[PDB]
């Protein structure tokens, strides 16, 4: 959601940018994440302790 | 014209001046936000489901 690289989906997106007086930089990396197991039920937890 | 009688002088006759308009114009300024939350929902050419 950033104008920068046309709102295209990407893995993350490196952007940079100053203020012009003081002279400073600002960077900023973001992205969109979700990391989806496409069958929740391949897997268990077990909790062991008390 | 005055009627004057021939033996005396003679009318002296009055004028008028003229006028001025002067205006200045006048000023228009519009603006939209364009954020995201008008740039992401679906616009009326998109298809269903996708997009």
């Amino acid at each position: 959601l950033d104008k920068g690289a046309g709102y295209q989906a990407l893995d993350y997106f490196p952007k940079m940018w100053d203020q012009e007086d003081p002279s400073v930089e600002y960077l900023m990396s973001q992205g969109a994440p979700l990391m989806v197991p496409a069958d929740p039920n391949a897997s268990f937890l077990l909790t062991v302790m008390s | 014209a005055p009627f004057v009688a021939p033996n005396v002088q003679g009318r002296v006759i009055k004028e008028s001046g003229y006028n001025t308009k002067t205006f200045k114009p006048a000023y228009v300024k519009p603006k939209h936000v364009i954020d995201p939350n008008m740039i992401i929902p679906r616009q009326p050419g998109e298809a269903l489901g996708t997009g």
